[PDB]
């Protein structure tokens, strides 16, 4: 009675997570400090 | 759809106005820098490789930047910020400091050069295709005089605004987010660098 | 388990394009971004003596194949960890070259190398915090990792 | 995500419309060029040109296939109610003889006294 | 009710409108399979199949008329900004070659380096 | 990027021994172990 | 169970092996008997007989 027969069975088996660095970079303004902002509804 | 919203127990409207205010972000960098990059400069404008030299270190664009600097002072430009790759950073954040002795000549670390920021592109891929902001170019860089010459026009920042579903379908709210904004640049304050 | 299932992550895309009056809006895309996967994997080995060699041979004793289980033990992890980084193909954006030739370069030049891979993994986001190297290049190394 | 510690896959969650398709961007060729809230044939969409584009600029036509009010008729037909009504591209203006001309919309209202018809905008065939 | 203690009379108001018609139900025949967000001619209706299906099953077809991405196209054909496409159910893509094919939209942006295009599909005459 | 998996270090356990031929026991030493490596955390330098 | 409320689906997971197979059961024929710890070819197979089989009876071979 091998594991790799009940290893297709996986609802039996415990199940970890590889735990790891997911996601995507925040983007940041750059561009404040070179542009003056004046701001008015009415433009 | 309105089953997405409620089965897909990972999936939430947070995701979306994420990544609204991600796209927003990276395409108000876009309106801002694009002009620097993609101008058309002229040769008083431009200060080529003053580095160059004979086996110098890459820290010779120390004597580029310094060059830069000078052209800018003459015209009285005075450049105070330097927008250049992400890939020059160690070079230039070299020069900025006070670099070492190198064939027993001591080179002043660069000085008047308030903020350097690296503004490399940005790019997503929506659908099946591909949208992406063009970042400086590796190995050029920008002395730029801050808040004269560039005004930021800011008529509405953002307004995010869910709208027309459809009930007969059980769609939820279309999000709709937009913006009225513009920016002016000049030649006036700019001095392109190469290396 | 024997098998380490990945992690999973959604994001969204969009791109605030350009209206101009009608301009139909291009509505934005979800993707389903997936980590990687690992599974554990049984090393293993042993003896078999006949009960001759252990009364007649007075050298022979079982701690000589202990001992002997303990350096082969530690020689398979250092090999088992450390491997995958030897045995890589490495393409051209991980391979950095020389950088440091020169001429006539005392060979504290490997300086010029190092610095070079220090910008490498600092150009891409993947800065290195340690070296590995063969003891062969250990007093290269160390006056580069000193004041030249 | 660049430089992050492990390779990751991008699994693209498919969906295919892109926009309501109420209207329609196109860029216009070196011999055309158009007014606002008028009535063009470019790039085989038909549709109201919502911008003032000259040759080389980028305009949107309208395609909602709802209702809308033209002067652009040939004035020697007769244009009724129900009648289908086409698009002569030689001569820029709309036209009951099918011939080889575009099918752009039905007329919801007679031709009147100033030559002027409302029509209900088909889809584009 | 059946057991109603007095005797009335049900007078019917009859309407013809039932559903806005975005999207109509369709069943699978043995030779037909469906992935989501995909094109399909299933029934004479051709639109953006909603839900995976096998033979027998019951799936949604999204015939909105709106403005679609895809790039189940042949390849060899160049799909221009205006030009028609049909549905090759043969060869299951988009082709600009008609002939017997179902016309089923036309494209409002032309072939990029990736065969995508946008095009908006058209009312199924 | 560098993940050691461990679920049994090491383990010497000694076994089947023929009577019959006058043989000790085997011994054997097993372990389980994975380990996890990528391409995003290296630079090969040269000389 | 018997009494099983919901309907459940057996997942039968295969083994090959057995027995360690060192010896093999075997039914006699009408021609053959067998004493034990003797040598017998019943069935098309060779071994030691370690029960006494009259004809039917059951034996097994080493």
């Amino acid at each position: 009675m091998t594991f790799s027969s009940t290893s297709n069975l996986k609802e039996l088996l415990r199940k970890v997570v590889l735990d790891v660095e997911l996601g995507r970079e925040q983007v940041q303004l750059l561009y404040k400090p070179i542009y003056d902002s004046i701001a008015d509804s009415n433009l | 759809t309105k089953e997405m919203k409620d089965f897909n127990q990972t999936f939430s409207v947070e995701i979306l106005n994420k990544s609204i205010g991600e796209s927003y972000n990276a395409l108000l960098n876009h309106i801002h820098l694009s002009p620097i990059i993609n101008f058309n400069y002229k040769a008083s404008n431009k200060t080529a490789f003053k580095g160059e030299t004979n086996d110098p270190i890459w820290l010779g664009i120390w004597r580029t930047l310094t060059q830069a600097q000078k052209d800018t002072v003459i015209a009285k430009r005075q450049g105070n910020i330097l927008m250049a790759s992400s890939a020059d950073q160690i070079e230039i954040e070299m020069a900025l400091n006070g670099g070492h002795l190198l064939n027993g000549s001591m080179y002043p670390s660069i000085k008047n050069i308030s903020t350097v920021i690296y503004y490399d592109g940005w790019e997503v891929t929506v659908g099946k295709k591909t949208y992406s902001y063009k970042g400086v170019t590796p190995g050029k860089g920008y002395l730029i005089r801050p808040k004269r010459g560039f005004k930021e026009l800011i008529k509405r920042d953002l307004t995010t605004e869910v709208g027309n579903a459809d009930l007969s379908k059980l769609v939820e709210n279309q999000i709709v987010g937009h913006c009225y904004r513009g920016a002016f640049a000049a030649v006036e304050e700019n001095v392109q660098e190469i290396s | 388990p024997q098998v380490m299932d990945a992690k999973w992550a959604l994001q969204g895309n969009c791109v605030f394009l350009e209206h101009i009056e009608g301009e139909e809006i291009k509505f934005g895309t979800i993707n389903a971004e997936n980590g990687p996967v690992a599974r554990i994997q049984t090393y293993a080995t042993g003896f078999e003596y006949t009960k001759e060699m252990k009364d007649f041979n007075q050298t022979f004793s079982v701690e000589i194949l202990n001992k002997s289980i303990g350096e082969s033990y530690n020689a398979l992890l250092n090999h088992i960890h450390l491997s995958p980084i030897i045995n890589f193909n490495y393409k051209a954006s991980n391979k950095t070259a020389f950088k440091g030739e020169t001429n006539d370069p005392i060979w504290l030049g490997i300086w010029r190398t190092l610095t070079q891979a220090q910008k490498d993994t600092v150009i891409a986001k993947r800065q290195g915090n340690i070296l590995m190297a063969s003891s062969a290049d250990q007093i290269e190394i160390e006056m580069a990792l000193n004041g030249g | 995500f660049k430089g992050q510690p492990t390779p990751s896959t991008i699994t693209q969650i498919t969906r295919a419309k892109i926009s309501d398709g109420k209207s329609v961007r196109v860029i216009l060729s070196e011999g055309e060029s158009t007014k606002t809230q008028q009535f063009y044939l470019i790039n085989g969409f038909f549709g109201v040109a919502m911008q003032d584009g000259e040759k080389g600029d980028e305009v949107t036509l309208q395609i909602e296939q709802a209702e809308y009010e033209t002067d652009n008729i040939v004035t020697s037909e007769a244009f009724e109610a129900g009648k289908l009504i086409y698009w002569d591209n030689t001569a820029k203006k709309f036209t009951t003889t099918s011939a080889s001309n575009r099918l752009v919309g039905r007329v919801t209202d007679g031709k009147d006294s100033n030559n002027v018809i409302w029509f209900i905008l088909l889809p584009q065939q």
